[PDB]
């Protein structure tokens, strides 16, 4: 599936 | 900000993207950024590519077969990330650079870049006996690594994320649409003045429609009902024109107008899914793999060019009709009835900060 | 855009009762209506929810059954269908409303509503003095909420404390107001249910 | 499912200008579907933040917010006098709606004597047939007290919120009794 | 040979005419010529008016009054007969010496010369409820005596006789008419072709009609139905052209197609007015006071003149449809009938001596 | 009404 | 354009038939049909006609109530209806076709067809020799028409006298045939509906 | 309205050639729709006049008509051998459809003497009880003829049609009788 991940600033 | 992300059935493979929708400003579109990530050690097809298609998925009513759908490509375009082509040197986005020093030397970037007067996402309401995949205009991306375009492609190799192409309505209004009939009769020279007027032409889904109406009956004859209507038109372009229309909400008026005299009223509509439920075939706004969406929203072709844009192209209108008693020398032979038709536009307004998402409330 | 909302009162368990949810500004086919409820000394909890665009009704497991959403379009109004009501669901009930294009929080409340789930019947107040620094006067065992209290007919402003009501277990109320007085009357007390306002001294 | 979400600390005070945090956890993946919102006591809540990160149209920007994986944050910098209230985290990602516990923020004060005085039934009381004794402590700080009673549960406790001259508590504990019971000594 | 004759109520007056059915060429009308007898010792007018008109009386809808109807006059020409007017110099017929014979030196020939391009008699069916004057176009001729033009007439000093204009089959027929259609559709480029064709364009009154289909079925849908229908097509000119249809008779077949195959018959059809009684409104051919006509004749204009021919305009005109099964990804949204028109044209065949008289078997 | 004749020759 | 009929017989009184028109060549919608009787020893009589464009039915005051005329245009063919016949009805039936735009007298004949109303039964026939030139043999009480007479099986065909049959009171026929000899047998006789041929010598 | 038609003559016999001539009247105005036909014997009506003036298609033209009033004439010029039939006049006007009852038309020939013969009752008849006696006319010229009986009605005539060999009639006169009747004298 889709999954969400994100850049840590 | 977060990002998306999914891996093959090997894992071997993994692609990020940041975002799903696409913004077309009709003029220009919004380019697609995204980087992958790749494993060239276990990799031995030396080559890795990507591809964005348009295609148009159908399924097949003489094909006894249930599921079976035959897709029709519209617009293909594929490029090579790994082995890096000199060629193919372009900068990075603000986001892509970010990833790229995230990752590190093991992804690559890519990008596409969709040619404009193309269709947007539209998707057309299944059946209560459909079981298979949505039928419309639907995009998305698949990304693999082969030693040769033409090889056989493996499902443990390649994978598929959908994106969605979507407009906004415009910030500046136009004129306020007004449309007026004027019908003549054989037995007297006296006219039938009709005008009918929205509010504005631009409106926001669910939101009440008022219509101005003033009627100059002048003749002999008395006017029984009064039909107020607006209906949903679909232009398709596969092979030919196809045209049909399908209404979304009457209200019927029980005013009855005496002959020689006049009268003015306003009345409202709306439109909503609920109650059109099991009408078949009705044309819908993008899904992903089955979220429950809006009525399409309005597609703004690109001004007055006369292309003839593939796809499906969708528009609405406003119906209003006068039933005139019949009888006398004609009997009920001729047909006297006042129809008038209002176009009107509809789309959502510019989202702030949020994307529009699947199912808040999930169950 | 104001939201007024009508129809609490005081219901023996088991009844029934109307919730309207009278909606200004806007319509009801751009929003999804919601109910919030919160018990005393309690949080906050949501019960339903309706959509009229979709046509879809949500309803909470704890109330299930016994709980109903009913909207009307024609004047932008929601009802509210309650039945066989338990005592432990008294508390202080809310109307939201919420965009439905798209989900963003909860940005408009209504004022609020009081409905009261019990099987006990008015009572009286009883006032009492207490002799001696401070001065007190004590009230129990009346029904229902709330009380007018003061001191000298509101002529003793200063170092009065008067104290919230406590629920005891006999199905009653009961609370007490002091007030400090160093060297050194009138407590005037009156129950607006009951229109009765019942006045006491103390004395040593 | 169900989504159970425990908002920590219970309750804090502090002084006014003081930098304030307060921590929202998940029991599954919610992605940044959550909310704020604050209600001050006896009136409706106000929302404050939605989607965790993004603020309403209006706010002060002293109210801030943070996310970390299943942990969600939200930061006050500055204090006004108006910022004492109740707070609550909230998700939208999963039916049903799950609200938390929350928040109680007060000011903060120096430590107040808590001064102990005793009331005696009256006599109407012993006309009455019941008896009860309450105990009376007035401008104490901080909430938390310890209580003897001496001549073993039955008895009530009422308390009064901050009195904003003094910013003190008043606590006051009650004991009902048969009248054979309390004769007997 | 016997000629027709009428007097007036008084019995001074009296004329005489050769027929009362008038042939027209098209190019050319027979000249409509007559003598009057006429009494100069009783009356003392000393001026005789003959007069021919053509006028549309209708009745009338909105009034309450029973049995008033309107008339309009189209073409209204009169000439003086006594005093003999030197300038009216007319050659006199091979029978009308023969009547000025008879009759002696107290008669007085007449002759009225009718334009082209004028209306024929028609005749509107009357409704169950109606017991006024036939509605139509009906031509007629009064005689008079009177001092003066503007004089007002009297009843006892007028007559009334009424005429019919007709028309009949030109003798060489033209090239047979056909008609043929082709439909596409969109899931598939496979065209649906259909053609049809009549016998003969000319027909008889009560003759069976047949024609010729063929059907070539290429797509994947099935043809379930088969409509063939013939209209009577009326056009009217009083104030404005006021446009309208009604059908004579129908047949259905249950005739299917299956996909990707064709399909060939002929079929026949007749129009009575039996089964058509009840329909109101129809058009029918000249009616003196009540004598049951048969349907219209078609009415031959003046070639491409492209004229605005006052009155009523009649044609015919035959139509095929077909019923084509709905479903598939657009439901029952669609229209995929097709249809085609087949025009005509009907008459009498020109008389050999006998002209057409008033219900022979008389009860 | 409607009446006939002839000439007789 | 041939016009076709069948359907007669003989009925005892009171009965019904079928007659049926069969017509060829030409349309019903274009013409009108007729019907027409003929008594034996009298002149032609119309019975009824059809009109199928006007849907009209004409029948004639002797018949009224008792006749019905019908058709059909699948088959292009008419048929007659009649019921509780007398006696007196018997005769030659004929159908016939006019133009009906317009009338223009009967041009179309059918061949024609007899019908008989009689309750009377076939009767044998009786032969008789006749002695004196001329020679004679009758024939009588016999029913019902016709006879087939010859002298010497048809070799006496010179002053052979075959005389029309007679209906006497009695409802049955007789005739005789006599033949002329100067100075000088079979009288061959067969009647067709009993198929019996009775023979008979004549002498002096 | 029923209408009464009397044609006349009955009938009449004229030569080859000659001039003949017929009358048909009417009760009432019937104008000029009027018919004519002729019928062979055993065959069906031909139709040879309508409109009372037009000949039909196909006729020989020495057939010709009149109309004078109320009375019709139908004339022939030439009598062809086979002109010799029946003739009727008939009007469509008025409904019903009624028809006259029409003239016979015979050859002219000259005066036949009657031959007499009487043939008594057979032997057989005496075993038949029925006693009957037949009177033979032949070749005689014209048809009308007086008949004696002799030793009173219930007789019967029997004449045949013109034999075309000898274009003269046979009367055949019979009396039945009872035994004791026959037997008186």
């Amino acid at each position: 599936e889709s999954e969400s991940s994100s850049f840590h600033s | 900000t977060r990002v998306f992300k999914k891996a093959s059935p090997n894992g071997k493979l993994t692609v990020y993207l940041g975002k799903r929708d696409f913004v077309d400003h009709i003029d220009l579109v919004d380019p697609v950024d995204g980087v992958v990530l790749v494993d060239p050690e276990y990799l031995k097809e030396r080559r890795v590519y990507v591809t964005l298609t348009c295609a148009f998925r159908y399924g097949r009513e003489d094909l006894d077969v249930l599921g079976l759908t035959f897709r029709k490509d519209l617009f293909v375009a594929n490029v090579q990330s790994f082995p890096p082509a000199p060629e193919d040197k372009k900068p990075l986005t603000r986001l892509q650079e970010r990833l790229i020093k995230k990752l590190g030397e093991h992804a690559y970037p890519f990008t596409f870049e969709i040619p404009p007067n193309l269709p947007c996402s539209v998707t057309l309401q299944p059946g209560p006996e459909d079981t298979g995949k949505a039928c419309g205009v639907d995009y998305e991306v698949k990304a693999f690594c082969a030693e040769n375009l033409e090889e056989k492609i493996h499902k443990r190799n390649s994978v598929r994320l959908v994106i969605r192409k979507v407009q906004y309505a415009p910030e500046r209004p136009g004129p306020q649409p007004t449309a007026e009939t004027t019908r003549q009769f054989l037995m007297s020279d006296k006219p039938l003045h009709l005008e009918a007027s929205l509010d504005k032409e631009i409106y926001y889904h669910g939101e009440p429609i008022s219509v101005n109406v003033h009627v100059t009956n002048n003749t002999n004859k008395t006017v029984k009902k009064i039909k107020i209507s607006v209906r949903q038109y679909a232009d398709i372009c596969l092979f030919n024109t196809a045209q049909y229309k399908c209404p979304v909400a009457m209200e019927e008026a029980d005013d009855t107008v005496a002959p020689s005299s006049t009268f003015c009223k306003v009345y409202t509509l709306t439109p909503f899914l609920a109650n059109n439920r099991e009408k078949r075939g009705l044309a819908l706004d993008g899904k992903l793999k089955h979220e429950d969406t809006n009525l399409a929203s309005s597609t703004l072709l690109r001004e007055g060019a006369n292309r003839e844009i593939l796809g499906i192209i969708v528009s609405y209108k406003v119906k209003v009709k006068l039933v005139v008693s019949r009888g006398g020398l004609l009997g009920d032979l001729a047909s006297s009835d006042v129809a008038v038709e209002l176009p009107f536009t509809l789309m959502h307004p510019k989202p702030k900060e949020e994307p529009p998402h699947r199912e808040v409330p999930e169950s | 855009v104001q939201l007024v909302e009508s129809g609490g009162g005081l219901v023996q368990p088991g009844g029934s009762l109307r919730l309207s949810c009278a909606a200004s500004g806007f319509n009801v086919y751009s929003s999804s209506i919601h109910w919030v409820r919160q018990a005393p000394g309690k949080g906050l909890e949501w019960v339903a929810s309706i959509s009229s665009y979709y046509g879809y009704t949500y309803y909470a497991d704890s109330v299930k059954g016994r709980f109903t959403i009913s909207a009307d379009t024609s004047k932008n109004t929601a009802y509210l269908q309650m039945n066989s009501l338990r005592a432990e669901d008294t508390a202080v009930y809310y109307c939201a409303r919420s965009r439905q294009f798209w989900y963003s929080g909860l940005d408009y409340w209504g004022q609020g509503t009081l409905v009261t789930v019990s099987s006990a019947s008015t009572k009286g107040p009883s006032v009492f003095p207490l002799a001696p620094a401070a001065l007190g006067c004590l009230v129990k065992d009346y029904f229902p909420e709330p009380v007018t209290v003061s001191w000298n007919s509101g002529a003793l402003t200063s170092g009065v404390h008067t104290f919230p009501a406590v629920l005891q277990s006999s199905g009653l109320y009961s609370l007490s107001s002091v007030v400090t007085v160093p060297s050194s009357y009138i407590c005037n007390v009156n129950h607006k249910p009951s229109n009765t306002k019942v006045d006491k001294k103390v004395e040593p | 499912s169900d989504i159970q979400m425990t908002q920590s600390p219970s309750s804090l005070s502090a002084s006014v200008g003081d930098r304030v945090t307060i921590t929202c956890r998940a029991s599954q993946s919610v992605s940044s579907a959550v909310a704020w919102y604050q209600q001050k006591p006896g009136k409706a809540p106000k929302l404050l933040i939605y989607s965790a990160s993004s603020l309403y149209s209006g706010v002060p920007s002293r109210f801030s917010g943070s996310r970390s994986g299943t942990d969600f944050t939200l930061t006050i910098s500055s204090l006004q006098p108006e910022d004492f209230a109740t707070y609550y985290c909230q998700q939208y990602k999963y039916v049903p709606v799950t609200f938390g516990q929350g928040t109680k923020v007060e000011i903060k004060r120096t430590v107040a004597a808590p001064s102990v005085f005793i009331f005696p039934p009256s006599d109407s009381q012993l006309k009455s047939g019941t008896a009860s004794v309450v105990c009376l402590l007035n401008n104490f700080y901080p909430r938390e007290a310890k209580v003897q009673w001496k001549v073993s549960g039955n008895s009530q406790e009422s308390v009064t919120e901050q009195d904003s001259k003094d910013s003190t508590y008043s606590l006051s504990s009650t004991l009902t009794l048969s009248k054979a019971d309390y004769e007997k000594h």
